[PDB]
């Protein structure tokens, strides 16, 4: 229970058992701290923390000292501020004086704290002069400029406990204690980025970024990730036309801090490659054209393909944003077509687990309930390129409690202990009749984790067969206070696109389009598209779709609109265009919007208010942004959609493989970024820099 | 736990509480190993009651500091980490507890070294502040950068380059270090300068005198009129 | 709600086809100070148009957008809510998001495993 | 010499005012734009001018790499920069380049280079 005590003369109740500094916060006292994070485990290396205990004779450490009940605590006393200079003094008597040539300068707790709590000059004169020490080399994302390091483990902590990077560490000892590897190793791994946040200071820093801008030159926006379908909360920092960074904001419900590196490094991706004029083919060369032109070529093509019905294929890709779907189902509704399909394998014909209630779709445990979690299996999936923050999630939960995860499908390499069951749905079958069905059977909270790569599969229904009856009986993993059923989409669009209904008519994946529209779709093969057919691709970056079509119109990417996105969760997201889109290229919804009014189905919204109208007339959840709310139709649900059409589907005898080949190339900004390219060479298995041993 | 105190235990437990506490005055009572080194005529090792006078311990034991009595600078009772004893505390203190805090120094492990007039103090306290550097496990700033500071400072102080005024802030760079630590490492760097500061101002005010007649003028930090930094070093400067 | 809109001056499409957000900063990733947190600011969202363009003679961005650099500050929620009303312009709030509680022991880090480590803990 | 331009036409440029400096061809940065483009995209501002009269200073990344690699006893080499004629503060600030590992450490400041012996 909550005890009391007394800071700064205030009254304060705080849970018993937290730590000072915690209570301090919770007061609204400010304490200078280095070491300290309420992510990481506690330190108390840095000793900038101190105050003054009643109890206490010594000035204890806030961060690392148990609150008591009846506590007397003060922070402003002449010995704590004496202390505060004499700490702040030993710290900076090694500093290199790099300030100018310092990315962290002018975002700088060191130099923030010494204006604050230090000394106006130093005292530090010695003629043998300061400590030096090597830079090392972890790979191509993480500049090190080791004279800085103060020394205070936060890389260390996250590395080993958040991540599972045991690589780094520090050797030596005394003077010569060194934060690195002790050899040449890669810091390695999908997180690794999130260190440059955490480094006070300059020691670890943005190596793309390097030396391009000082952070009172930006402009900074606040948006959403579209990297993977958790739907990160970011801040994008920009300045003029160009995007310069992208860093975490914290949703402790999302990725609570953290992003992962693509979603980081992958902005590089969004000044090259880019669309930026209509093109049009004329024999085997794209020319620049008119937007009036292109229009004109496309409605012209129309009229003479002249397809009818579900001859108009539309396909969405993984980036794409809600309204955009919309406007592009609207009028391909609007001609005569239900093929409206999702750019991922299979995506022509209609998911096995349906469409008509969210919960068969989404992660129904919100992200925050693999918090409560304690057993999981995981079914052909790999979270930690998927899904990468909710694997670090994963893994905090395994740590901090006892629980038990086991896998069906390729062995992973895991940040958790996973049991591997066998890499097929007759494993899949004996495991929920096994030893793990009765550990799920035993459970208060357990989830069953579906990834979006066996929707892909034709075999599909099977799984979602015999998961469905399995949830069908077992009421821990699904009754009326949780619903342990779980699909993880990989694609930040894919939520959305369900929610919507951008799902192919039965008919439909029969017939042989004549017109195909790609929407940022950049997964499409030579095969999905018939010769004869003509191919719109819409987009910002040229990739695939780009080079197959006979028109190619350019859009805005995430960074330059406020678009929706739907995670995972079912979470509607809002987010905020930080710059506009480049040249010509033009917001998404105006371009399906013009090219209806030229294609004679001229759509009814012109206007921002009205497109968000017409998203509450297809969902009303779409509108109702940073919000989850529950399914009451939780177990009409699975029966209706996993049990009930799934029984004829005949499973077969190929072994589930992984889903994404490579981490760092996924969609069309990562394919397009020389980062992304740089670190999938740099951090593949075979290379010695990635291997312990 | 340390072993004297566990492998006394038996023989405390045999021989009754109230025995033990017969030896040494109150609250300090028993019978300590007492360890002596340095410049005695005889060092060695023995065990003896608790409250013993310092004079009497060096005269029956080590038969005495090499020279005599009027031949001795100083008595560091305890090991390197305590304050060192002048000439003329020692000739009435006793080795307990109390007495050696009342002093200003304590009973340490009770390592007795003695250092007569013909040994340089300042050395042998630059030489422990060098251990202290040595030793230090770097986890925490005070330390790991004060016992560097402070080593950089009594190399200079060895050899009289510096200002009289730095004394003062070498003092105050202890102050630095102490209570403000995890562990008491740092506390045990801090002490032994201060008992030389305490104990030979004079001393370093001399040697600093010699420096400046027989060098030349000195800057805080060390630095002196034709020092400089030239392809990367510090040239026109001794640099200790 | 009075129409002060049409007493301040300002050009009609200000109050017409601009959006503003009302939000509170986000805590910086990079520090761990709080200090720029608790004000509501008032910005406007940017126009497509006229955001920003290279100039063909130096290099420098060009903008036609007069609001883009412009921020308000109010020490309420409810306050940036009424003056926006007063000044007539459509907006929207961004709730903002708050770090989770919980304890946090130094002692847990050297709690007895009694099966497998599940991992070593380093300092 | 003869770069095409967006009309379709050529422009003439003589060979000395295409490199990026007199001392240096090319561009030393990715962001850096070269001659040939600068002429291309402002040819209308450079008609009836003379080129030779233009600022053309000599790039310094060819400078500092002629100057030869400083030698030093220890693990660390000091550097500020510092004028020893002049008075008062005319470098940089004073930093400290450690040389354990192999091969020459520059300066972040000025460029030049130390190394262990
Ligand atoms: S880390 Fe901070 S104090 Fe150190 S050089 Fe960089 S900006 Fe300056
Ligand atoms: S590199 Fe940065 S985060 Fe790591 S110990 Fe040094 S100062 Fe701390
Ligand atoms: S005081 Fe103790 S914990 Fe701190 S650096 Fe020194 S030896 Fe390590
Ligand atoms: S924050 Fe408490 S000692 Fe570092
Ligand atoms: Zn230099």
């Amino acid at each position: 229970a909550e005890i009391e005590l007394t800071i700064d003369g205030h009254k304060v109740s705080i849970e018993a058992g937290s730590a000072l500094i915690q209570a301090c916060e919770k007061a609204g006292v400010t304490v200078p701290r280095y070491c300290y994070h309420d992510k990481l485990a506690i330190a108390g290396n840095c000793r900038m923390c101190l105050v003054d205990v009643e109890r206490a004779p010594k000035p204890v450490a806030s961060c690392a000292y148990p609150v008591a009940p009846g506590m007397v605590v003060r922070t402003d006393t002449e010995r704590v501020k004496q202390a505060r200079e004499n700490v702040m003094e030993m710290m900076l008597q090694n500093h290199p004086l790099d300030c100018p040539v310092c990315d962290q300068g002018g975002e700088c707790d060191l130099q923030d704290q010494s204006m604050r709590y230090g000394r106006d000059r130093g005292r530090f004169t010695e003629i043998t002069g300061k400590r030096s020490t090597e830079d090392k080399n972890i790979g191509p994302l993480v500049k090190t400029s080791m004279n800085r390091c103060i020394h205070c483990t936060r890389c260390v902590r996250f590395a080993n406990d958040i991540a599972g990077a045991p690589e780094l560490g520090s050797s030596g000892r005394g003077n010569d204690m060194q934060i690195g590897t002790y050899l040449e190793k890669n810091l390695n791994t999908e997180l690794s980025g999130n260190v440059i946040d955490l480094c006070p200071v300059g020691a670890l820093t943005n190596k793309p970024y390097a030396f391009r801008a000082r952070p009172w030159e930006l402009k900074k926006t606040e948006s959403i990730d579209v990297m993977d379908a958790v739907g990160s909360n970011i801040r994008i920092d920009s300045k003029g036309v160009e995007v310069m960074r992208v860093i975490p904001r914290v949703h402790e419900d999302v990725n609570e801090e953290w992003i992962n590196d693509k979603s980081r490094f992958a902005c590089d991706g969004l000044k090259t490659q880019r669309l930026t004029t209509p093109l049009i083919r004329v024999g085997d060369k794209f020319v620049n054209a008119t937007w009036d032109d292109a229009l004109s070529t496309i409605a012209k093509a129309y009229q003479q393909k002249a397809p009818k019905g579900d001859e108009f294929k539309a396909v969405a890709g993984a980036l794409v944003e809600v309204e955009s779907m919309v406007a592009l189902k609207d009028m391909t509704n609007a001609l005569g077509s239900e093929n409206t399909t999702t750019d991922t394998p299979n995506g022509n014909s209609a998911p096995a687990h349906g469409i008509t209630f969210r919960s068969n779709y989404l992660f129904n445990s919100s992200i925050a309930g693999i918090e409560d979690a304690d057993a999981i299996l995981l079914v052909g999936t790999n979270p930690r390129r998927e899904a990468a923050v909710m694997n670090a999630r994963i893994r905090k939960a395994w740590l901090r409690q006892e629980l038990e995860i086991a896998s069906v499908g390729p062995t992973l390499d895991a940040t958790f202990d996973v049991a591997e069951l066998g890499n097929t749905h007759a494993d899949l079958e004996k495991a929920l009749s096994g030893e793990f069905g009765e550990v799920l059977k035993n459970a208060k909270n357990p989830l069953i984790i579906v990834g979006s790569g066996i929707t892909d599969r034709e075999d599909a229904g099977a799984f979602f067969n015999t998961i469905g009856k399995f949830v069908e009986s077992t009421p821990s993993v699904l009754n009326e206070n949780w619903n342990g059923y779980n699909v993880l989409q990989r694609s930040a669009s894919r939520a959305g696109a369900y929610d919507i209904g951008f799902t192919p008519s039965d008919e439909a994946s029969k017939t042989t389009p004549k017109m195909v529209w790609l929407l940022g779709a950049d997964e499409v093969a030579a095969s999905d598209i018939p010769a004869d057919a003509f191919v719109v691709y819409q987009g910002h970056n040229g990739d695939v779709g780009a080079q197959f079509a006979d028109v190619v119109l350019p859009g805005a990417a995430y960074t330059e609109k406020a678009g929706t996105y739907v995670n995972t969760e079912g979470r509607s997201q809002i987010s905020r265009a930080a710059t506009g889109p480049p040249g010509g290229a033009r917001e998404d919804w105006k371009i399906l919007r013009a090219v209806s009014e030229y294609l004679g189905v001229a759509l009814p919204y012109e206007d921002a208010y009205e497109v968000r109208d017409r998203l509450a007339e297809i969902s009303p959840s779409l509108v109702r942004y940073d919000l989850v709310e529950p399914t009451v139709f939780g177990d009409v649900a699975v029966q209706h959609s996993l049990v009930g059409p799934n029984g004829s589907v005949t499973p077969s005898s190929a072994p589930l493989t992984e889903t994404i080949e490579n981490f760092y190339m996924t969609d069309s900004i990562s394919r397009s970024s020389p980062t992304m390219a740089k670190s999938s060479i740099a951090f593949n298995k075979d290379n010695k820099k990635n291997q312990a041993f | 736990t340390n072993v004297e105190t566990v492998a006394v235990a038996p023989t405390i437990l045999r021989r009754g509480g109230d025995w033990f506490a017969s030896f040494g005055r109150e609250r300090n009572s028993g019978t300590k190993l007492f360890c002596i080194s340095g410049n005695v005529n005889e060092p060695c090792t023995v065990e003896e009651e608790m409250s013993i006078p310092l004079r009497e311990l060096l005269e029956k034991h080590c038969g005495g500091i090499k020279g005599g009595w009027d031949n001795l600078l100083g008595v560091i009772p305890g090991g390197c980490s305590v304050p060192i004893l002048p000439k003329n505390i020692c000739e009435d203190v006793l080795m307990d507890f109390d007495a050696l805090k009342d002093v200003q120094s304590g009973l340490g492990t009770a390592a007795v070294i003695v250092i007569n007039k013909q040994q340089d103090v300042i050395r042998a306290i630059q030489r422990f502040a060098a251990f202290y550097k040595h030793e230090s496990c770097g986890q925490c700033t005070p330390c790991r950068e004060g016992t560097t500071w402070l080593l950089k400072a009594m190399d200079r102080f060895r050899t009289g380059q510096a200002k009289e005024r730095e004394i003062d802030m070498l003092y105050e760079l202890t102050k630095d270090i102490e209570g403000h630590t995890i562990c008491a490492l740092g506390d045990a760097a801090a002490w032994p300068i201060q008992g030389l500061i305490r104990n030979f101002r004079p001393e370093m005010e001399t040697r600093m005198k010699k420096f400046h007649d027989e060098v030349g003028a000195v800057s805080v930090g060390g630095w002196m009129k034709d020092a400089r930094v030239e392809k990367g070093k510090v040239v026109g400067a001794p640099l200790p | 709600v009075p129409a002060h809109e049409i007493v301040s001056g300002a050009p009609a499409e200000l109050s017409r086809n601009r959006v503003v957000r009302i939000y509170q900063q986000a805590k910086p990733a990079t520090q761990s100070g709080e200090y720029g947190t608790f004000a509501w600011r008032l910005d406007w969202d940017i126009v497509d148009v006229a955001n920003r363009w290279e100039n063909d003679l130096i290099g420098w961005q060009s903008s036609g957008d007069y609001m883009q650099a412009t921020q308000m500050k109010f020490t309420s929620k409810e306050s940036a809510i009424k003056f926006a009303n007063k000044q007539g312009w459509d907006f929207y709030i961004q709730e903002p998001h708050h770090r989770k509680f919980r304890v946090k022991q130094y002692a847990n880090n050297f709690v007895h495993s009694y099966g497998k480590l599940k991992h070593i803990r380093t300092k | 010499k003869s770069i095409i331009s967006y009309n379709g036409n050529t422009i003439e440029i003589p060979e000395e005012y295409t490199k990026q400096a007199p001392n240096r061809d090319s561009t030393w940065a990715p962001a850096q734009a070269s001659k040939t483009e600068i002429y291309k995209n402002n040819m209308v501002r450079f008609e009836q001018k003379d080129l030779s009269k233009q600022p053309m200073p000599y790039a310094g990344i060819e400078l500092i790499a002629q100057q030869p690699v400083r030698f030093v006893h220890g693990n660390t080499a000091v550097c500020d920069g510092a004028n020893h004629n002049g008075p008062g503060a005319q470098g940089h600030p004073k930093i400290f380049i450690n040389v354990d590992a192999p091969g020459s450490h520059a300066c972040q400041y000025c460029g030049t280079r130390y190394e262990k012996e």
